[PDB]
């Protein structure tokens, strides 16, 4: 019978806020956060503009969905599972759909749905070639606060073995 | 805040709407959050689905007002309607009825 | 007496051409290239949309410049040294300037200016925090073909540890 | 092909212009290439540097044609020109000269 699982590698997630000058120069200010690379995706670095996606918006339905520039980092905050009694897609399905729609990586805030982690790390479905990261606690609160309050931010997800 | 939702969160807005209302996803910079409306905004049509009422974006070419994804109710000014689509001129075999923008068979 | 320098690490650069497909999805096609991480910048992964920069445009002299979206990967094709007889900036200077203007990374095609490699690798100035990569040969030819002919492309520069 | 340049590159367009001309950086999507022009395009002014002549984008507030980085020659309709800048009304100290749009003392 099977034993315990290898601990998932740490995703170091730099969230970059930037400011332009009149001359066309940028200053940046980085916050470093941590999550984990799930088995649903590859363990590799990825980077792009942060785009929040409501969990209900990641479906095969609502078919005519809008068009974002390729290479965005999706941030999805999961709710308590009873808040979507019949999901259009599983959590894996939602990650895949974000990648279909141009996401270079997906970060799930799993604080309110810790069972999402187990589902992500099951490894039955074919894993995506992009990273699917999960975050919670302090780190997730900080990510979601920046999403909620700042104008734009870029995520840099680093794998450093 | 949480207007019209049965349930709501800080980060996602509405998760579920009061039963009459339509669920609309508002994009504001990086944010995307749920709203629950009496009627879908300009550019959108409402779909009463098995679980939820949603707003979806009207993508019908030259349409000012969709009923569904595939059926236009109001074409852009200067376009003729035929079978839920909008044309600069009525397709072959059809002509505008009287002085209206609706195609009917003839001329 | 100093011996040979350690070899520079390989930068595995994946160039992604993307196309919106029937529904709002993207169809993508990937080209894999290789360069090297120079000492002028950090040895890390970076990703962003590709933006060619003419070498002569990277100067301090010309002042208010157009605001590019933060986080682009700069592609600079270097010319034969004698074509720019008194450069506005050294090659390190140009890379710095691109980073000031929001570059997440810089790739120099050094095919026509092999000496730039020694300059990038001198390691006397303090490195940028972003990668400064050089490429040549077929890799560089393929990169410039994409830049010259495609509508858009995203570079994913991978440090494979 | 490579109009106006003494040296040209397939990837970068012109690298040096014949000495009359102005070097202009054309942006076309991902690409940036050099061109050599008799005169700078609309919205751009020319600069005769020590090395080369080049075009730069006018960014003076409410200007229609720049001389230099900070000196507007033709303000946009309704703004008065005052020492190279364009104002909605002359600044205290100066009034327009008769029927025109130049502030004077």
């Amino acid at each position: 019978e099977t034993g315990e699982s290898l601990a998932k590698e740490t995703a170091f997630v730099e969230v970059v806020l930037f400011e332009s000058s009149p001359n066309g120069d940028y200053k940046t200010h980085t916050t470093e956060l941590q999550g984990r690379f799930s088995r649903a995706g590859a363990t590799i670095s990825a980077e792009g503009e942060i785009v929040q996606m409501h969990p209900l918006g990641l479906c095969n339905n609502n078919d005519e969905e809008d068009l974002y520039e390729y290479g965005w980092v999706g941030v999805v905050k999961l709710e308590q599972p009873e808040m979507d009694p019949k999901p259009c897609l599983t959590v894996l399905g939602k990650a895949k759909r974000a990648v279909q729609r141009g996401a270079t990586a997906v970060i799930f805030d799993v604080s309110d749905n810790p069972d999402a982690v187990e589902q992500l790390n099951q490894g039955l479905e074919d894993p995506l070639k992009r990273p699917v990261v999960y975050m919670k606690g302090m780190d997730a609160i900080k990510l979601m606060n920046i999403v909620n309050k700042q104008k734009g931010a870029r995520a840099r997800i680093q794998h450093r073995p | 805040i949480c207007k019209g939702c049965l349930s709501c969160s800080k980060d996602n807005g509405c998760l579920r709407c009061q039963p009459k209302l339509f669920f609309y996803l508002r994009r504001e910079g990086m944010r995307q959050y749920g709203e629950c409306l009496q009627s879908c905004p300009p550019g959108y049509y409402g779909v009463r689905g098995p679980d939820m009422n949603r707003c979806s974006r009207c993508r019908i070419e030259n349409c000012d007002s969709c009923f569904s994804r595939d059926f236009c109710i109001k074409c852009k000014s200067g376009f003729y309607s035929h079978k839920g689509q909008c044309f600069e001129e009525c397709p072959e075999g059809f002509a505008p009825l009287d002085d209206t923008m609706v195609c009917v068979d003839g001329t």
